[PDB]
């Protein structure tokens, strides 16, 4: 996989936001909709639904890529660690898990890199 | 040979000759050289980072542009593609105010003489380049270039070798290089060198020398370009 250049994680970034707000919309709906928002959609108020679908798959596929691109961070990190209590397989899988939460809180308007911020939840979720 | 900040640069009647640009370029003669100095910022911010406008004057006080401390002065320009920044170009020289704003733009790529001057009421010291910019409610402005002295062979000291010169002859030549040609700038913002007096030797794809501190005249040490091949003695 190639990895990302520095202007593609501020591109890929605003997608993530968009995607918050999408699911922060369904997570109010959600309490009032029987817990069943499958054709409620909000974000639009034949050709308005299907774009509504190609906006969602463009802004999942954004977060698929953020989090695939930048496998070799997790390596980086879970090498210094196979040593004290698990294995170099469940360290990759366990630093993936903070590689997830670090796309969902990185804040592009800051200016700081994602490798900087995405560091300190890897980490995290090694320990 | 030894600029504050980066920019572009051009010569003047200075032929070269080179095979490759990435390891320089051997200059043939001498001539004359000129220097457009600009600083230049290869960053990745935002637009909303940004505090200055596209043509804004800045001082050498604090200089702060996307959160980055600069250290020139002259006139700021952004560039934005994306909604993300990818250059931030500052030109330095001189502001002054000035009307007719169609006949600043011919006067771009014609170099402005310290005997004439730039506009009739502005007059200016020495020898720059007219440039306009786009900002708010209006003047172009000077940028000043930088000339400098190269020689077409520096000062080589006599070579001195003790060989019957049958088949093996090697000796030392002090040439200078450039780095850079005339269509292209530089994306620096430190200090960056332009030639190298270097020494380079030609042997007239093998046969590697070792060189060594051996010196008897002086209580010193003197530099030996020599080579040698190691024979076997058995101690039998």
């Amino acid at each position: 996989i190639r990895l990302l250049r520095a202007e593609e994680e501020i591109e890929l970034a605003r997608q993530i936001a968009d995607l918050l707000e999408l699911e922060l919309i369904r997570d109010n709906l959600t309490l009032q909709l029987e817990r069943q928002p499958s054709e409620l959609e909000w974000g639009k108020q034949n050709k308005n639904f299907a774009a509504f679908r190609r906006r969602l798959f463009l802004d999942r596929r954004a977060k698929d890529k953020m989090v695939q691109s930048n496998l070799r961070l997790v390596v980086s990190i879970a090498k210094k660690y196979m040593n004290r209590g698990l294995s170099f397989q469940d360290l990759i899988q366990e630093g993936s898990l903070g590689l997830i939460r670090a796309a969902e809180k990185f804040d592009h308007e800051k200016g700081y890199k994602f490798s900087t911020y995405a560091t300190w939840w890897i980490r995290q979720a090694i320990t | 040979y030894r600029t504050t900040t980066g920019g572009m640069i051009r010569y003047a009647g200075v032929e070269v000759a080179k095979g490759g640009r990435k390891q320089g370029y051997e200059v043939t003669k001498g001539g004359t050289l000129l220097w457009i100095p600009e600083e230049t910022h290869e960053i990745n911010k935002d637009i909303s980072l940004l505090i200055v406008e596209d043509g804004q004057y800045v001082e050498a006080g604090t200089e702060v542009v996307k959160d980055i401390f600069c250290q020139s002065s002259g006139i700021v320009e952004v560039v934005q593609k994306n909604d993300i920044l990818r250059e931030i170009i500052i030109k330095p020289g001189d502001f002054y105010q000035d009307v007719d704003p169609g006949s600043v733009k011919i006067e771009s790529g014609q170099l402005l003489q310290p005997g004439q001057d730039v506009f009739p009421g502005v007059t200016v010291s020495t020898l720059s380049q007219a440039e306009w910019i786009e900002s708010p409610e209006g003047g172009l402005l000077l940028r000043p270039v930088e000339e400098y002295k190269v020689f077409d062979e520096p000062a080589a000291p006599s070579q001195g070798s003790q060989n019957e010169e049958g088949g093996r002859q090697i000796e030392l030549r002090s040439v200078q290089r450039l780095f850079y040609k005339d269509g292209d700038r530089v994306k620096s913002v430190e200090g960056a060198p332009l030639l190298s007096t270097q020494l380079v030797l030609e042997i007239y794809h093998l046969s590697a020398d070792i060189e060594l501190q051996d010196d008897e005249e002086e209580d010193c040490q003197r530099l030996q370009l020599v080579i040698l091949e190691s024979l076997v003695l058995r101690r039998d």
